[PDB]
């Protein structure tokens, strides 16, 4: 009944948490990316 | 009751949320030297 | 109604229902007798509800926790050492100065007399008066008896 709701509820956040996890890992290979163009700009051509 | 493991999984993952991320930062540290390097030699 | 947090059973909060079966583990019976307890567990609202006021017996009003029961024995404590002071070493204080104010009556009379003596004798101090509590019949005797200076 209500125990196990809060179960699947439970459960549901931490799947939402392993979504998190795989979308901030992928969050940092994007954002170590991202703002580099700027700084090759001003290491690169600027030189 | 099975809603306190499920709660300690959502705890696990909620560390592995952070662990994940620090992880990654790092290797993406080397896509993004791979990405000026590329510029670099060009 | 009042501090029934003296008589807590310290998932269970303080109803003690004066005049249940769930998914939660109602096998259990709280220890809040001074009242009765139910079957409820804090693994469903519902059940606890159910068990406390949702029919049926009322859940009584507690002190918030056990320690502000002891705050409350402690404060009982104290006040009845105030009302112990108030009742002895006030009282024996409060019959000080009602012996102070019975000698400053009694002083206040003898000035009173003494005056009374001056505007019916020499102006010099000088009394021969006295001062007692007789019957009704007492007094009339002292009256006859003075009656040579009456007012």
């Amino acid at each position: 009944q209500m125990v196990r709701f809060i179960r699947q509820e439970a459960e549901e956040k931490a799947n939402e948490i392993s979504v998190s996890a795989e979308e901030e890992f992928n969050i940092e290979k994007l954002q170590l990316v991202e703002a580099e163009k700027k700084k090759i700009r001003q290491e690169y051509e600027r030189k | 009751l099975a809603a306190e493991q499920e709660a300690q999984h959502i705890v696990a993952a909620a560390r592995n949320a952070k662990m994940a991320r620090l992880r990654q930062a790092k290797e993406e540290a080397e896509r993004e030297i791979a990405e000026h390097r590329a510029q670099v030699e060009r | 109604a009042v501090r029934d947090l003296s008589n807590l059973v310290k998932l269970v909060t303080l109803l003690a229902v004066v005049p249940t079966s769930y998914v939660v583990p109602r096998s259990s019976k709280l220890l809040y007798e001074d009242l009765y307890t139910v079957t409820l567990f804090g693994r469903v609202a519902d059940n606890f509800r159910i068990a406390a006021r949702e029919k049926g017996f009322q859940i009584r009003d507690f002190e918030y926790s056990s320690e502000a029961q002891e705050s409350r024995n402690q404060e009982l404590e104290k006040l009845v050492h105030d009302q112990e002071s108030l009742r002895s070493s006030l009282l024996q204080w409060c019959y000080t100065s009602y012996g102070e104010v019975f000698s400053s009556w009694m002083h206040f009379c003898a000035v009173r007399v003494f005056a009374e003596s001056i505007l019916r004798y020499g102006l010099p101090p000088s009394f021969l008066a006295c001062v007692l509590a007789p019957s009704v019949k007492g007094e009339k005797k002292v009256r006859s008896i003075l009656e040579e200076l009456c007012g």
